[PDB]
């Protein structure tokens, strides 16, 4: 079957959860630091604000 | 020039995944 | 067989005017989909299954023991009495010392006596309140409730409690008016 | 709903899965075989035939 | 409400891979 | 930038110091 997917899909969507610099590897952290002057990754991540 | 100066010279920290901090402890 | 674990009852709020009863599936859980491969299925039916522990462990945390869903009556015991401390309010004249004074005196609105007296009587007592849920007590009572195997049985075992035209008291559902 | 797809939606839609009679709550299949003589209730639900 | 907004810039040179 | 009065340093001209000869 599959039928739901309840409550703390709040906090995986990231509208509750973490910033977009916690979730996510920190590799990919890094690249984005470095990367941001020519290319920008920024804006294909959530920042949940409560 | 004509004075002004006050409080809060920069940004007011709070866990941007939220918009706190507290009172203080006691 | 398969059933997985459905999508939780909650019971509605609904306003001041009877008591609580009554209940449907969440809303805010249905999704779109022919859109996720099979790779988050596993996540998204994972983080399901992971939100009943929670509301199995705040039907233990938070709702006091029932033999029904919805009683239809709390008893004293069983609702929050709302009882302040007791209030103290001095006694300002002496009655017996105007009724020595009013003789030849006449009095305009502490001097002529040293008593004071107080007045208590436990004035934020009441017989118990003992009707519907209690004043904070829905959301504590009425977390939701999730059906594992739902409709399994015969009637007599069903919670027909989620039944929002449903009487308790005489065991009937009544064509609404 | 889900997000179910591939063998999933096809075991959510009902065209690979179990039959009408295993994946309804068996209080609706002693309900829908008593009533089933004068107010049917089956040709309201699916069978996969694979 | 009208406005939300939540995508915006938080931002041999690689570590690991 | 929204700002119509300067700073001060709230320092002197050269932290560094020399010995009397």
């Amino acid at each position: 079957m599959a039928t739901p997917s309840m409550l703390p899909q709040w906090a995986y969507m990231h509208i509750a959860g973490q910033d977009a610099s916690e979730y996510l590897s920190p590799g990919l952290v890094q690249f984005a630091r470095a990367t941001d002057t020519y290319f920008s990754l920024g804006n294909k991540f959530r920042n949940p604000t409560v | 020039d004509i004075n002004f100066s006050s409080l809060a010279p920069r940004h007011g920290t709070r866990p941007f995944m939220g918009t706190w901090s507290d009172i203080g402890t006691s | 067989m398969s059933k997985e674990i459905p999508t939780p009852y909650m019971w509605s709020y609904q306003p001041q005017m009877g008591l609580a009863a009554g209940a449907a599936q969440d809303y805010s859980t249905r999704m779109n989909w022919l859109s996720a491969g099979p790779a988050m299925i596993s996540r998204v039916n994972d983080i399901r299954a992971h939100r009943n522990q929670i509301l199995l462990e705040q039907s233990a945390l938070t709702a006091t023991p029932r033999n029904h869903l919805n009683p239809r009556n709390w008893p004293a015991a069983l609702v929050y009495q709302e009882i302040p401390q007791p209030t103290t309010v001095l006694l300002p004249r002496d009655a017996q010392a105007e009724v020595q004074l009013t003789n030849s005196g006449v009095q305009l609105a502490s001097s002529f006596t040293p008593r004071q007296a107080v007045l208590t009587l436990e004035s934020s007592s009441s017989q118990p309140r003992s009707g519907g849920i209690g004043t904070l007590q829905f959301v504590e009572e009425f977390t939701p409730s999730v059906y594992f195997n739902p409709f399994s049985g015969s009637p007599g075992h069903y919670p027909d409690e989620f039944i929002p035209n449903f009487d308790a008291i005489s065991e009937s559902v009544d064509g609404y008016d």
